[PDB]
RNA sequence: CCGCGGCGGUGCGCCGCGACCGGCUCCGGGACGGCUGGGAAGGCCCGGCGGGGAAGGUGGCUCGGCCGAGUGUUACAGCCCCCCCGGCAGCAGCACUCGCCGAAUCCCGGGGCCGAGGGAGCGAGACCCGUCGCCGCGCUCUCCCCCCUCCCGGCGCGCCGG
RNA sequence: CCCCGGAGCCCCGCGGACGCUACGCCGCGACGAGUAGGAGGGCCGCUGCGGUGAGCCUUGAAGCCUAGGGCGCGGGCCCGGG
RNA sequence: GGAGCCUCGGUUGGCCUCGGAUAGCCGGUCCCCCGCGGGGUCCGGUGCGGAGUGCCCUUCGUCCUGGGAAACGGGGCGCGGC
């Protein structure tokens, strides 16, 4: 009846300065700032969840509006409690500083 | 033919020199004796401290 | 000089290198010695028959 | 969902610096009484500083040339725009998060505001060392309301004295109220301190 | 039919030897001293007139194909996964409390019952209390609540298996086209077996989850993340 | 037509799991060697032998209630420290993490990631298939016994006989 | 101590691919910047000739156009509709 | 109150002293001064801040009946005045 998701920002692609390599988005976990609070996160299933104008499918629901993007969280990425992920297609950079939900559900726990 | 490390791979290790096999069975063994001696000492430790 | 690290290796290093990274030159071909038949074929005219010897 | 920062006690660019990483994670960001922000070096130092800023103009037509702004909330927003990408779309929207204000107007002089103490003087700074009030800074290069931004600070200051000695007033009943209450809240006060607060 | 003479040290070593095992198994004193045309094979039957005919079991076919495909290469390990080993998170124990995080049951807390055949748990979240049947979970879509009650002694049924617990409905041909076919048949009806099981588990379950104070109402409640709580600080 | 029997290729579209191997990156455990056959330490205490700061001391003065606190001097040991002789098991590169270098003197278990890329059966009365090398084992064709007990059988949940 | 028109086959010397356009097919290694310049291959492309396709074509050739479907690393090509 | 294109972001709230930093926070004043408060002194508490943003508030299944502790609290986009 609540929210089972982690929240968590789309930083922007791995990237050196001046090469962005689209195919691994950066991913700011909510609460999280030291590459050492961030094994939890490790291999977590998570979605870029946004709507659009025509009308989809849906898992066990009617048709609707919203469509994801699947993915997964790899690595962690830097000291300060970033993390790699990885997605089934690329993120769309329209996404950057939006909400992806990092869920609790290929858990070790 | 495919490279299986020998160093994870225990067979392949053993199939380029079988010695190998010996070689790690004991070094189980002998780190468990030890092992247990240690318990053995820390045992006899604390019963000299009770004493 | 400038152009290379070296020095003394160690049993260890010698095993290390030659099981994960242990290629036969063979018929002038990169081969990954798989098996002491490769080995043996090359170098059994010194006495030299496994990995073993090798690292020895 | 939306950080205000009381920009009182901190440093120019380094909030500038955290708010503008805020900024770009999305984070809607408001900083307050901007000209209570100061700035490290001796007062003199960062007037010479400005008014060499302002000597900077685009000599065939000033017009168009670097406008420079004299409120302190615009020379803070001045300095996080500084810190964005902000010829892009992404940067401009960034900034557009981002809510600056001379003094602490009416949404915002009613909720707690933050402070980074990344950024805080008391902190950052040697005790020794010297420093400028960005007021006035401001006021010295042209600010037209300092007093009047002065004026309407002391109105707030008491009219917030009044809210605490009202919220002091409820904080010293809900004391006594447990101490009245205290044998029928036993066992509930009790499990609140074996999982650790209350202590 | 003995059982292996020389017991596990580690996975592919054995504790003995090879010279211990020739002494274990004793091959001394072991030793075993050991120095168509017409006739056809495999076909035949009976018949009348003539006489007997010779049928021929598995006949040669009546259709190749214009090509297909040749074989493999033997691939050494590749179980199927019937024959698979089966894992389990230590921290879920029988009669430990999980939260199921994924399907329409979802972030409701429930029991641990057991592990079935296929590596999957079985679970109740008392009916009664959650409204969670005796249903399948998975490991992986479960977090372990550091919460037990003592299930030790509750005979779950035997007959309750992998195999019970397993969709049923829909074959090939019918009606087909138009607009009819199984996108009727509309219900899966609970059956009786089922309430009957349900109904068994839960009672000897529901006397002991309750002796825990305050448990119900737990079990009852619905798991979600809220504001400034986050998954890797919190403890379950 | 029902068998979804045996084999072969497949999935309309979106999904998930599982175990096996390869390559990685981490985590947790343990067991060893060497040294100034480590240095320091700890613990038990005993007998001596001096030296130093500076003391349950004394003393000038000051500050508080003979006592407590703050400076100052000669300096023994009734606060300690340091050297020297002689001797105990508790040490152990020590979870009292104070300072190394390592591993035929080294092993076990666990997690995250990416990848699977090949295809030694095209016979007419008898397989549409295994498998090479290595590991051992495991088993048996040798007898013994012991235990537990899952199925089944028997007797009183207990005991006896795959 | 016997014969494969039958040992039943992991090797078979009695006969031999699903494979064998031998300018074909298959396996192992290694390597791959490039102006000027050189060489090779182009089932790349244009126009005409000898051959050849019992080719195609008023039941619609060439050309032209195409937010149609594809192939090829590429030169290019093939189909659908107009 | 009913349908119905489109544009999206979101997935508990926090309703506030002032400020200090070689200092602060809270009480209570027995006592004194000022306009229930404000200022003072004195005393008593806290101070790696528990009158803590390392925080607080809020609960997250629905109903039934039939006990206890808690109990006049909540509502009707309930309605008029200050
Ligand atoms: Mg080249
Ligand atoms: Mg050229
Ligand atoms: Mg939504």
């Amino acid at each position: 009846s609540g929210r089972l998701w982690c929240k968590a920002i789309f930083a922007g692609y791995k990237r050196g300065l001046r090469n962005q390599r689209e195919h691994t988005a950066l991913l700011k976990i909510e609460g999280v700032y030291a590459r050492d609070e961030t094994e939890f996160y490790l291999g977590k299933r998570c979605a870029y969840v946004y709507k659009a104008k025509n009308n989809t499918v849906t898992p066990g629901g009617k048709p609707n509006k919203t469509r994801v993007i699947w993915g997964k969280v790899t690595r962690a990425h830097g000291n300060s409690g970033m993390v790699r992920a990885k997605f089934r297609s690329n993120l769309p950079a329209k996404a950057i500083g939006h909400r992806i939900r990092v869920m609790l559900y290929p858990s070790r726990i | 033919v495919l490279k299986k490390n020998p160093l994870k791979n225990l067979r392949i290790m053993l199939k380029l020199n079988p010695y190998a096999k010996t070689m790690r069975r004991n070094t189980i063994l002998r780190q468990a004796r030890n092992h247990k001696l240690r318990v053995e000492r820390a045992a006899a430790a604390l019963a000299a401290k009770k004493s | 000089e400038p152009y290379i690290a070296w020095g003394y290796p160690n049993l260890k290093s010698v095993n290390e290198l030659i099981y994960k990274r242990g290629y036969g030159k063979i018929n002038k071909k990169r081969i990954a010695l798989t098996d002491n038949a490769l080995i043996a074929r090359s170098l059994g005219k010194y006495g030299i028959i496994c990995m073993e010897d090798l690292i020895h | 969902q939306v950080l205000v920062l009381d920009g009182r006690g901190h440093l120019l660019g380094r909030l500038a610096a955290i708010v503008a990483k805020q900024v770009l994670l999305g984070r809607k960001v408001v900083v307050v009484r901007c000209e209570g922000i100061n700035i490290s070096g001796n007062f003199y130092r960062n007037k010479l500083k400005y008014l060499a800023f302002l000597r900077k103009r685009m000599n065939t037509n000033p017009s168009r040339g670097p406008y420079h702004f004299r409120a302190p909330s615009r020379i803070f927003w001045r300095t996080v725009r500084g810190m964005l990408p902000h010829k892009t779309k992404r940067g401009q929207a960034a900034l557009d998060r981002l809510k600056v204000f001379d003094g602490i107007p009416p949404p915002y002089d009613k909720k707690k505001r933050m402070v980074v103490p990344a950024a805080l003087k008391v902190v950052r700074l040697k005790p020794t060392r010297k420093f400028a009030y960005l007021g006035r800074l401001a006021h010295e290069v042209g600010w037209k309301y300092q007093a009047v931004t002065a004026t309407l600070e002391e109105k707030r200051k008491e009219k917030a004295k009044i809210h605490y000695r009202k919220k002091k007033q409820l904080m010293r009943l809900r004391k006594q109220a447990e101490k009245n209450v205290e044998k029928k809240i036993d066992r509930f006060t009790e499990v609140l301190k074996t999982h650790g607060f209350l202590v | 039919p003995h059982c292996s003479r020389n017991p596990v040290l580690v996975r592919g070593i054995g504790r003995y030897s090879r010279s211990a095992m020739y002494s274990r198994k004793a091959l001394y004193k072991r030793k075993y001293a050991a120095p168509v045309l017409a006739t056809v094979t495999k076909p035949v039957g009976g018949d009348k007139n003539g006489g007997t005919r010779v049928v021929k079991l598995r006949k040669m076919p009546r259709y190749y194909p214009t090509e297909d495909v040749p074989r493999k290469l033997l691939s050494h390990g590749r179980k199927p996964f019937s024959q698979h080993v089966r894992k389990l998170r230590a921290s879920i124990t029988p009669g430990t409390i999980l939260i199921i995080l994924t399907g329409r049951h979802r972030g409701k807390r429930v029991v641990f019952l057991k592990q079935l055949s296929s590596g999957l748990l079985l679970v109740t979240g008392p009916l009664s209390l959650n409204r969670v049947p005796l249903r399948r979970t998975h490991q992986k879509f479960v977090i372990a609540t550091s919460t037990k009650i003592d299930i030790s002694g509750v005979k779950i049924p035997k007959h309750l298996t992998d195999a019970y617990f397993k969709k049923k409905q829909l074959r090939k041909p019918r009606h087909q086209e138009g607009e009819i076919f199984d996108t009727e048949k509309e219900k899966y009806e609970i059956t009786e077996q089922r309430k009957v099981d349900q109904k068994a588990v839960d009672s000897q379950i529901l006397p002991k989850i309750k002796a825990v104070p305050q448990l119900q109402g737990y079990l009852r409640s619905v798991f979600a993340l809220t504001n400034g709580v986050y998954p890797h600080k919190l403890v379950f």
